[PDB]
């Protein structure tokens, strides 16, 4: 599902930015 | 109606360009407060939760070292985001108490938002209903056409810059990407899921990349992912400029046509850069049931309230190590810093 691909992106924590 | 917009935001420039001719400077110093716990920590800085003194109020005090933010480039950043912050004034927009400068650091005393970022509320709830969403995303459009209004483009809209307040309310709090300018600009800034696709394609950009990070920012608080992630920012950045974007299936219709029009890759048709500015936006299907006045004056009723013990209260917030705030004998960086 998009969700699940969501958590395996890892980024799902907060984001820096670049 | 819409002359009642055009006169409130004229006044609104005149006060704000009046504060940004002529900045505060040095309105407390370091031992008129106690601290209490680290609330953020990061590049070059720390956010901590203090309490005055005298008053017995608390505030959240950015600290940041003079030398780190040499080191890391960021001088007229941090210049810029203390000289906007002590001039703007709107409801959604925190409000810096105190600022002043010792030989080591840099102060910024701002009111203490204690509900914490939105990042940290979407996460654990998942996702946001549409009306949950809505009432946010409102405040972001109010917000965006005061900061525009003013020449400022904000480049950095996020959740985790979305700070809740006690009406459940958002307080828009960082400024070190923002940027006073009329006509274009080129710095590849901004967080990658919320990069505009004229920014990733190292095209001179305008403020239309504001409305763009809106429709991220939707999207993300309605589905509780953003529209474009990947393992590595190359990857999202190659979704974001391809044009196409998929949309869960209880997204309801107005919200994916607006959606479709903010996340727009062209900036002859995307919603806030038309002729009729943020009016495409405000009057939107999907804003229909927006009570634009009643945002701005906060008398709407919030769907999330926060949990908050009394003043001080922590709780919406992560646990860091404490480290000491070391004040040097030596004055660091003393020319780079006289306007602050
Ligand atoms: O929550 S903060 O520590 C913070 C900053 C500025 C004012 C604050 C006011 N109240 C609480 C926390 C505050 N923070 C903002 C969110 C994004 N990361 C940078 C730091």
């Amino acid at each position: 599902t998009t969700y699940a691909d969501f958590i395996a992106s890892g980024r799902t924590g907060s984001r820096n930015a670049i | 109606e819409q002359e009642s917009v055009k006169e409130f935001l004229a006044k609104a420039k005149e006060e704000f360009l009046k504060k940004w001719e002529s900045p505060s400077q040095n309105t407390a110093q370091l031992d008129h407060f106690d601290r209490i716990k680290t609330l953020g920590t990061g590049s070059f800085g720390r956010v901590m939760l203090v309490k005055h003194k005298e008053t017995g109020n608390h505030y959240a005090m950015k600290i940041l070292d003079k030398q780190k933010v040499v080191k890391l480039k960021q001088i007229e950043h941090t210049l810029n985001e203390k000289r906007i912050l002590q001039a703007v004034n709107f409801p959604f927009l925190v409000k810096l108490e105190f600022s002043f400068k010792d030989n080591s650091n840099l102060y910024m005393v701002m009111e203490y938002v204690p509900g914490g970022e939105m990042f940290s509320h979407l996460r654990r709830i998942g996702r946001f209903s549409e009306p949950h969403a809505r009432f946010y995303a409102a405040q972001i459009v109010l917000t965006f056409e005061y900061l525009h209004s003013l020449d400022l483009i904000y480049r950095d809209l996020k959740p985790e810059n979305l700070l809740i307040d006690q009406q459940g309310y958002i307080q828009v709090t960082d400024f070190g990407f923002a940027k006073r300018v009329k006509g274009r600009t080129w710095t590849l800034c901004g967080t990658p899921e919320y990069l505009a696709p004229e920014i990733i394609l190292s095209k001179g950009y305008n403020k239309a990349v504001d409305w763009w990070a809106l429709g991220v920012l939707i999207y993300e608080m309605a589905a509780g992912y953003p529209p474009f992630f990947a393992d590595q920012p190359i990857q999202i950045y190659e979704k974001i400029v391809s044009g196409k974007v998929r949309f869960p299936s209880h997204f309801s219709s107005d919200l994916k046509d607006l959606l479709r029009n903010l996340l727009q890759v062209d900036l002859t048709k995307r919603f806030g850069n038309l002729k009729n500015g943020v009016n495409d936006i405000k009057n939107h299907k999907w804003f229909a049931t927006t009570d634009w006045i009643a945002i701005y004056q906060r008398k709407v009723e919030a769907p999330f309230i926060p949990k908050f013990k009394g003043p001080g209260d922590t709780s919406n917030f992560d646990d860091y190590e404490e480290e000491e705030i070391r004040v040097s004998i030596n004055e660091k960086c003393g020319k780079e810093f006289t306007e602050f």
